[PDB]
């Protein structure tokens, strides 16, 4: 059993506004462990009662058929039953448009509480047809405390700075730090969790590699760039992770605003190219060439 | 300039400061052919290797099924019928014009195959034909193991992913085109029968206008307009004329432009022009992708401007030696046959309990495998210790060839010289042209390797 | 049973010649319960498949090496071949083309429904090793994550790819990232020397280093070239003529031809060479990578940045488009324009 | 209860606003018996479906409406054309004379083959049945199909005419709205009554009152003040401090880089940049939006927006 | 009730088709000679494809058209079970015809037929060639598989030029006594986009709405982003004047035109604009890239402003 559901328990005001309906469609978004599904289920139990239950959800044809068979059905007798559709963020644009159509022709007697990771919604359900409610993530200190408690009751040997690093590499949510802790204690046999094991589990590139990349760029010789990028690709480090860490380093150190601007334009277009399936090695070589041009000024 | 050094007196503004803090202020605002069908074996045309080499196999050396390849119109449909007529055999035919459900595909051929004729005993033999093949296929594969009457499936590529494993038990022939030395005589006889007159030169021209197609030739006693587009674009408003003149199929126009724009001689320093032309070709490719991914008919109004873009850039004073585009299609079918051959080899190797490598990883790393297969060519004479220590040598090498199912077979060139070729012929899968060529294996060494392969097969079994 | 590249593939995690720390971690992972879904990645020749087979060997029994061919059909019908064992199924759903979604769904459905036939003596799941997950389509990957989360209790997935860039983030979330780096030059020298020793041979360190550098840290290349240079000359020499594939040589000669003259005639000749490379079924991105690597050897330091940026730009456009020759050819043309202007001035 | 979009959906023809030209023309067609096939297109929520429904309801009484007006949606399922549409258009009436009516809502969602089949059906039975095609993008309709019908473009709803309908809604419903709240509601609507009424739902329900801060927080749209702050930081503060300020604001208010970028694009034309600076900014921002649309990291795209402005900082100052 | 002018002035003879002269003459030759072969009819919509095929069949068959001709549209079932059950059974049917006449099967809008249906069509066409002929029709010829084009005399139709549309408009205006001005004719021709059906529909719609035919009425009835506004915005982009071009674009946006409509009219106007031809091609490629973004879904005012900026910087 994963530690995610084992420990799944601020936003009761949305439950209050939902009960005060004597009702629109709902759009709950936020980091996954922020209890959006639990919130809507609690609102369900409070608004109908324990004896009345709802519909929770292959493509879109089966979704439309199920919603039709469910909404076009007489209720016990409150007027509007709902349908959830969690993980809506993964729906394609055509599936989202078909779902928007399904929300119509059924809006007379049913409601939808879409659960998503934010901006993935197309303009039709996101704007109009939904009441948005953002679920803020737990703050860093509370997250570290919760990870400490999990490590205590699971006899996991992790240090406090290890917990801080675990929250850092999974910034903005639980259920990723928790999974990383579980995978780390499985990989190490629980005996000891260090920085390197968390770094490898999270897929983070070591800071020594990033420092070497900047050193090679500052060296001004393209041969060193080729060597460092070839080594970074050979080590198997994802190019998107290198782009993220490189951007985090660049945007915060003491480079010139023009140098930061050029490097960040390059990082953004490299991120777009990598999203389109471009070669990691060529994208990283071009990015490091731009960085070398900026540093070797 | 819009940039101000001091804030506007009565206008809304925002300020922009430099990296040094200098600061500045910006305002913010607000009919004939079937009449002359071959009546007897003597009405066939000469210089033909098809009808002269299938009657050898069709008598009653142990091939089961038949197949087709080569160009169309070569009488592949009528050769079987006239051979049946001459040898005293009957004919059957089938199509996709009727319902070829997988189940009915069985019974539509079983009747043709395993029953005799309700007639005189002379007419009992039958000849069978299957047409327009490119559930039922799996049934064909199941039946092809054992059969009594060979069948013809009309295709044109023996290197197919499915029919290659059927042609291995089939006596597929050579398919040379029919030379017109007697086409003109046949057409003269046809015209005399039909009361028409034409000189030999005129008749020959009418024959060669249609690539000497006998069907079209006999229908003549009664091409491609893309060269016009290529001529209008490649030699001298004009551009509106090319936009209007591109009324036709567009993919082949673009193929012709791509194949021919590097053969013109406007300038040797036109690398900028060819860069712009390749930019336009990439734009056309992206348009083709985007009009399909996001189905949009309005987005395919731009591709007609590719010929216009190849004008302006490359329009010159004549010298338009324009050839038909073949590079893209030839590359397509060659890569398809390479993919079929790698599939054949990988089916030989990958699931054989071992050989843990991706087919792509294997393909990029198989030339070294051939180099291990090379082996010292010391021409072993002794029945033991084949010029070296056998275990670290030819024994392990024949083991690894049996792993990949690589074998050496016998072939005879038309020159008559003996030759051995690797069984799935992975060399041309692996080797490239115009780079330093390595020496190959001797004939007798390949014979020894084949013999060792056979004894290894006997030992493993 | 004879190839050096296969004769000395380690059987168990305990006999891996490199990444021993990760092998120990993997044995710890298999030793405990609730074996998760693995996403093993790393450059080709790093050992991903070797590590996966070893993971199975301590996970299931030795009979995991008793590999037998299987074939199945899908409903769209497309026939696909697989490789299975008494405990795991290995399938590359990419080769089914755009119908990879239905084939992956059908394979996992069938294996999960078939594991229930009293097959729980060793483990309570069947491993479905997917190879070349990065070659799947987005819809296939969404079907994969759905099937993964739906039959987690009865079947386990191991995903093997060379780069996790094309793997959708949702799949990366559900799986455990097992990064298998390419072996270092020293590790490749050590394994080559051990192979030679176990073969009753002797390998000079200079030749081992030369093979390691020429292999580009691909271990199967290192072993293949070692065996090829062995059969070419039984006593190794520190300056031996180590062979290499003809597609690499052809790519290098293509780049040399691009450098040697910058004219549309040379452009058409290089286009013919690009056809030769493409039709031999080597990936267009590999062509671009090798072309750039050799072109940089023939460029001044002031030119290498622009050449590399053009290579990345045109490989990106190649990924967007559908005809690789257009963008390969445009890259070659742009490079000759730049090189001609630079050498001219 | 029932949402106000459905509750306040117009019924009589006089409820519709700003489409007096279109309404007068369609009603004149009805009166003179020259009603052609109709293609109503425009932005969502501007009253095309309500317009055609009002015209159909004045054409046919309630008991004759259900047998003389076939309403179908193309997004529901080519079988539509060959089944219900072909059967309805090819047959005569039940208990009336005159033409029947087909209202195909969301006609832009048909495939091109379906639109060709619909063109054939419309051509064959033009005398007995009139078709009304409702779509958002006229460009999605094949030129063959849109040459069979007269096109009416329902434009966006101007504030000077949108305000009275929302005033009726806020008078009938017990909503307390401010002047700035009404202005913000109109602005976020941008000519969409369905959007305006849904925003009014969400705001008046979650916060109880409708005001600029309330509506902007409910919809999640960035304030004018927040966009001005972002522009000020980008044009004045250094790259690191501007990045920190914008990241903190964005994560505090849950702002989307899509909306931030959309509003900064407007400010780019508001404030008086030099022509070259404006060209550079427009090109860079269009690039950023395109890169956003594919599923990239918003951190890096935000840094690229900051970069696009930091490049122009010194160029503007000099 | 009166027939629409698209049907009121539908050609009934091949002599009154103002389309492509070569193909029309070829069809008249087929109608006169009699032994018409299988023909494929490809071209833009509204050029006369179906009209030409029906006129040819009518001229060939006379009174025997009702029982000798099988006309199938996009609204009919034309699946694999039709080319094999309906088409085959009609081909096998016995109709007595004059010596040079054949049963004509009109698979109209055949580009909508699947690959399997046309494969079924292939030697159903080939076998019964002695007794029946097939007259296909499509907008895109590449949608018809290779064998059908191989065994058909592919006739090509092209967009009616401005002069042909103008002559037919004059004929219809004279026969209908419709007031007009030359500017209204130019507006109708511009909105036609080379379709006679579209030109007739627009003329009839303007007559129905306002009676008089002038540019103002035409663009009031055929509402699209005005070609003059789009033209002057393109001119501003040529002069690298981003501010004025964006003024025009933002005015179009406030009027409510979708970015798809705006970019379509931008391409249409820039296609026949007064530029250096190299700059015109550069503009066309940039507009095509922006339209690809718009169709992909990235359809905002910022995208169109970015297109304007890229056009402006194409001229530096
Ligand atoms: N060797 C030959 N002698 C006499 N006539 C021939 C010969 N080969 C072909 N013909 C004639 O050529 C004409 C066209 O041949 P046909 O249509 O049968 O081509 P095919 O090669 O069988 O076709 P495909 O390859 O497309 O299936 C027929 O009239 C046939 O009799
Ligand atoms: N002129 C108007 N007067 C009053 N309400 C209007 C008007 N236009 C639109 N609406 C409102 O729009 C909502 C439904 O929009 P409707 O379907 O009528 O328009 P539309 O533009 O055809 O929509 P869509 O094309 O997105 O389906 C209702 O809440 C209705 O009150
Ligand atoms: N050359 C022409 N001369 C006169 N009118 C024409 C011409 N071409 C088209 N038209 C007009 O267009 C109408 C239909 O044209 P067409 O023959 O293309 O039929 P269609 O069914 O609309 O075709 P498709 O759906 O295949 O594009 C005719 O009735 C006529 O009003
Ligand atoms: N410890 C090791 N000793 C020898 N060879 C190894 C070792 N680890 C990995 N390899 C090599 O790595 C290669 C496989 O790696 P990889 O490319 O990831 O998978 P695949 O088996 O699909 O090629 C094998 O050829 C194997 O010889």
């Amino acid at each position: 059993v994963p530690w995610v559901e084992k420990y799944r328990p601020f936003q009761e005001e949305v439950v209050a506004v939902l009960k005060k309906s004597l009702l629109p469609n709902l759009l709950f978004y936020g980091p996954p462990g922020t209890g959006k599904t639990s919130t809507i289920l609690a609102a369900a139990r409070e608004l109908f009662g324990p004896e009345l239950f709802r519909l929770r959800v292959r493509g879109i044809q089966v979704v439309r058929e199920k919603v039709k068979n469910f909404a076009q059905l007489t209720v016990s007798g409150p007027p509007f039953k709902i349908v959830i559709l969690d993980e809506a963020d993964s729906m394609t644009s055509a599936a989202q448009a078909a779902l928007r159509r399904t929300m119509e022709k059924e809006s007379k007697t049913t409601r939808f509480c879409l659960i998503c990771n934010y901006v993935s919604r197309i303009i039709e359900p996101l704007t109009s047809r939904c009441s948005k409610f953002r679920f803020k993530p737990l703050s860093d200190k509370i997250q570290q405390q919760r990870l400490l408690d999990i490590a205590k009751k699971e006899n996991v040997k992790i240090s406090d700075e290890g917990i801080a690093y675990l929250v850092k590499v999974s910034e903005g949510d639980l259920r990723k730090a928790i999974t990383f802790l579980q995978s780390a204690t499985r990989l190490t046999g629980g005996k000891e969790i260090t920085e390197k094991v968390i770094t490898d589990i999270a897929g983070v590139i070591p800071a020594e590699k990033i420092d070497g990349v900047f050193a090679a760029c500052q060296s001004g010789s393209f041969d060193k760039l080729e060597a460092v990028v070839k080594d970074l690709i050979d080590e198997g480090h994802a190019a998107t992770q290198l782009v993220n860490q490189l951007h985090d380093v660049v945007v915060e150190n003491n480079l010139s605003d023009k140098q930061k601007s050029i490097i960040t334009e390059k990082l953004a277009e490299v991120d777009k190219c990598l999203a389109d399936g471009a070669d990691e090695h060529l994208q990283l070589i071009s990015l490091c060439a731009t960085v070398m041009q900026q540093l070797s000024q | 300039n819009p940039v101000l050094r001091r804030p506007p007196i009565l206008e809304d503004y925002v300020h922009v400061t430099s990296t040094e803090g200098v600061r500045a202020y910006l305002v913010l605002r607000a009919l004939w052919v079937d009449e002359f069908a071959p009546r007897h074996y003597t009405e066939l045309l000469s210089d033909d290797f098809t009808n002269r080499c299938l009657l050898k196999w069709l008598k009653l050396p142990k091939q089961k099924v038949a197949l087709l390849c080569g160009p169309p119109g070569l009488g592949k449909t009528t050769l079987a019928h006239v051979i049946a007529r001459h040898a005293g055999y009957s004919v059957v035919e089938m199509n996709a014009s009727d319902d070829r459900s997988p189940e009915v595909f069985r019974t539509r051929i079983e009747a043709a195959t395993q029953m005799e004729s309700v007639l005189g005993a002379g007419g009992k033999p039958n000849c069978l034909v299957i047409d327009e093949i490119d559930g039922g296929g799996r049934r064909r594969r199941a039946e092809g193991g054992l059969l009594m009457r060979p069948i013809i499936c009309i295709c044109n590529d023996q290197f197919a992913p499915s029919l290659r494993q059927l042609k291995q038990q089939a006596f597929l022939l050579h398919f040379p085109p029919t030379l017109p030395s007697r086409l003109v005589q046949r057409l003269q006889e046809v015209s005399l029968r039909q009361g028409m007159r034409a000189d030999p030169g005129v008749l020959a021209a009418l024959c060669e206008k249609t690539d000497n197609d006998i069907r079209a030739c006999i229908n003549t006693l009664q091409r491609r307009g893309l060269f016009s587009v290529w001529q209008e674009v490649f030699q001298l408003f004009y551009r509106v004329l090319h936009a209007a003149a591109s009324a036709g199929e567009h993919e082949k126009v673009v193929q012709g432009l791509f194949d021919n724009f590097l053969r013109l001689r406007l300038r040797d320093s036109s690398l900028g022009a060819v860069c712009v032309a390749l930019d336009w070709l990439a734009f056309d490719d992206l348009l083709a992708g985007a009009a399909h991914h996001s189905q949009s008919f309005q987005l395919l109004r731009y591709p007609p401007f590719l010929p216009v873009a190849f004008h302006v850039l490359f329009a010159s004073s004549h010298t338009p030696r324009i050839t038909f585009p073949s590079s893209q299609q030839e590359a397509q079918n060659r890569m398809s046959q390479m993919r079929n051959l790698i599939q054949t080899l990988v089916s030989g190797i990958a699931p054989a309990t071992r050989s843990r490598a991706t087919p792509q990883a294997l393909l990029l790393d198989a030339l070294c495998l051939l180099l291990d297969i090379l082996a010292p060519k010391l021409r072993p004479v002794s029945t033991q210790l084949y010029s070296t220590r056998e275990k670290q040598q030819l024994a392990s090498l024949v083991g690894t060839m049996l792993a990949y199912s690589l074998t050496y077979r016998q072939e005879r060139t038309p020159d008559g010289q003996y030759i051995y070729r690797l069984e799935p012929n992975v060399e041309e899968l692996c080797r490239f042209p115009e780079l330093p060529a390595r020496k190959p294996l001797t004939y007798q060494t390949k014979q020894l390797i084949a013999r060792e392969i056979e004894v290894e097969k006997m030992r493993r079994a | 049973m004879s190839l050096w590249v296969d004769k000395y593939r380690p059987c168990s995690l305990g006999r891996l010649d490199y990444h021993k720390e990760q092998a120990a971690q993997l044995r710890n992972l298999v030793q405990c319960g609730d074996f998760p879904h693995l996403l093993v990645y790393g450059p080709s020749g790093a050992g991903k498949k070797t590590r996966i087979m070893c993971i199975l060997r301590e996970l299931y029994g030795v009979g995991v090496e008793k590999l037998r061919i299987e074939h199945q059909t899908i409903t769209t019908k497309i026939e696909i071949s697989t490789i299975a064992s008494n405990y795991h199924l290995e399938v590359n759903p990419s080769d089914a083309g755009n119908s990879d979604r239905v084939v992956i769904q059908e394979m996992l459905k069938t294996v999960a429904q078939s594991q229930q036939l009293e097959t729980n003596s060793q483990r309570d799941f069947k491993v479905v090793l997917l190879t070349e997950v990065d070659k799947l389509t987005k819809d296939a990957q969404h079907a994969l994550r759905r099937t993964m989360e739906k039959y987690m209790s009865t079947c386990r997935l191991i995903l093997c790819c060379n780069s996790t860039s094309k793997v959708i983030p949702p799949i990366r979330s559900r799986c455990l990232a097992v990064r298998v780096p390419a072996p270092s030059i020293e590790d490749i020298c050590h394994v080559l020397s051990t192979v030679c020793k176990k073969e009753g041979l002797n390998l000079p360190s200079q030749l081992a280093h030369r093979l390691a550098e020429k292999s580009c840290r691909n271990l199967r290349k290192a072993l293949l070239m070692c065996e090829a240079c062995r059969v070419q000359q039984y006593p190794f020499t520190a300056d031996q003529e180590i062979p290499e594939t003809d597609w690499e040589v052809y790519l290098r000669e293509t780049a040399n031809a691009i450098v040697s003259q910058q004219t549309p005639q040379r452009l058409l000749e290089v286009r013919g060479r690009l056809y030769e490379l493409l039709t031999h079924c080597i990936p267009p991105e590999i062509i671009m990578k090798g072309l750039l690597s050799e072109l940089l050897h023939n460029c001044d330091g002031q030119l290498k940045g622009e050449v590399a940026q053009m290579a990345a730009y045109y490989e990106h456009r190649l990924q967007l488009g559908s005809k690789a020759i257009y963008h390969l050819e445009a890259f070659v043309a742009k490079f000759m324009a730049l090189y001609k202007k630079f050498m001219e001035d | 209860n029932l949402p106000w979009v459905e509750k306040y959906r117009p019924q009589t023809l006089n409820d519709l606003i700003s489409h007096q030209d279109i309404l007068s023309t369609i009603q004149k067609f009805i009166n003179e018996d020259r009603l052609p096939h109709l293609l109503l297109y425009g932005p969502p929520g501007t009253g095309k479906t309500s317009t055609i429904l009002a015209c159909a309801k004045q054409l046919y009484k309630d008991k004759e409406f259900g047998s003389m007006v076939l309403e179908l949606n193309a997004s529901d399922d080519i079988d539509i054309i060959r089944g219900p549409i072909l059967s309805f258009a090819s047959t005569r009436t039940i208990f009336k004379k005159g033409f029947k009516l087909v209202i195909l809502d969301e006609a832009d969602a048909m495939t091109q083959d379906a639109q060709n089949a619909l063109r054939r059906v419309i051509e064959k039975f033009t005398e007995n049945t009139r078709f009304c095609l409702i779509c958002n993008y006229l460009s999605k309709i094949i030129p063959a199909l849109q040459s069979r019908c007269t096109r009416f473009r329902f434009g966006p709803l101007t504030p000077e005419l949108m305000v009275p309908r929302l005033e009726h809604v806020v008078e009938e419903e017990k909503v307390d709205i401010s002047e700035d709240g009404m202005k913000a509601l109109v602005t976020l609507s941008s000519g969409d009554m369905r959007r305006a009424l849904n925003i009014l739902q969400s705001t008046n329900m979650a916060f109880g009152k409708v005001t600029e801060e309330t509506v902007y927080t409910c919809t999640g749209h960035p304030l004018k003040s927040d966009i001005a702050n972002i522009l000020d930081w980008m044009l004045n503060q250094d790259f690191t401090t501007a990045y920190r300020n914008i990241t903190e604001l964005k994560t505090l208010k849950g702002l989307a880089l899509h909306d931030i970028l959309t509003e900064i694009h407007l400010f780019v034309h508001r404030v008086d940049f030099p022509s070259s600076v404006r060209i550079h900014l427009l090109t860079k921002m269009a690039d950023i939006e395109y890169r956003l649309s594919v599923g990239t990291n918003e951190k890096i795209q935000l840094s690229s927006l900051i970069a696009a402005f930091q490049v122009t900082r010194d160029l503007i100052v000099a | 009730y009166e027939l629409p002018w698209v049907e009121k002035y539908r050609p009934v003879k091949l002599n009154e088709i103002v389309g492509n002269e070569d193909t029309v003459s070829r069809l008249e030759v087929f109608a006169r000679e009699g032994n018409v072969p299988n023909i494929i009819i490809a071209g833009p919509p509204g050029t006369g494809k179906t009209t030409s095929i029906l006129c040819l069949a009518r001229a060939l068959l006379g009174p025997a058209l009702k029982d000798a001709m099988l006309e199938l549209n996009a609204s009919n079932d034309r699946g694999i079970d039709v080319v094999r059950n309906k088409i085959k059974m009609f081909a096998q049917q016995k109709v007595t015809l004059p010596k040079g006449r054949h049963k004509i099967i009109i698979l109209d809008e055949a580009d909508s037929m699947t690959d399997g249906a046309q494969q079924a069509l292939r030697r159903t066409m080939e076998i019964y060639s002695k007794t029946t002929r097939f007259a296909l029709a499509c907008n895109a010829s590449d949608k018809i598989i290779e064998p059908i084009q191989s065994r058909c005399a592919v006739l090509r139709y092209t967009k009616l030029t401005d002069a042909q549309i103008l002559t037919r408009l004059m004929n219809v205006i004279e026969k209908e006594r419709v007031p007009y001005t030359d500017d209204g004719l130019e507006a109708i021709i511009f909105t036609a986009q080379g379709d006679m059906r579209q030109a007739l529909n627009n003329l009839q719609s303007t007559f129905s709405g306002f009676g008089f035919i002038n540019s103002e009425n035409v663009f009031k009835v055929c509402d699209e982003p005005h070609p003059l506004l789009v033209k002057e915005m393109i001119q501003h982009c040529v002069n690298a004047n981003i501010d004025e071009a964006y003024k025009i674009l933002a005015h179009l946006w406030h009027l409510g035109y979708s970015p798809e409509d705006i970019i379509g009219n931008i391409f249409r106007v820039c296609k026949t604009f007064q530029m250096a031809e190299y700059l015109k091609l550069e503009f066309i490629k940039e507009i095509g890239y922006t339209h690809m973004k718009i169709a992909e879904g990235v359809n905002s005012l910022l995208q169109m402003a970015g297109l304007l900026a890229r056009l402006c910087q194409k001229t530096m």
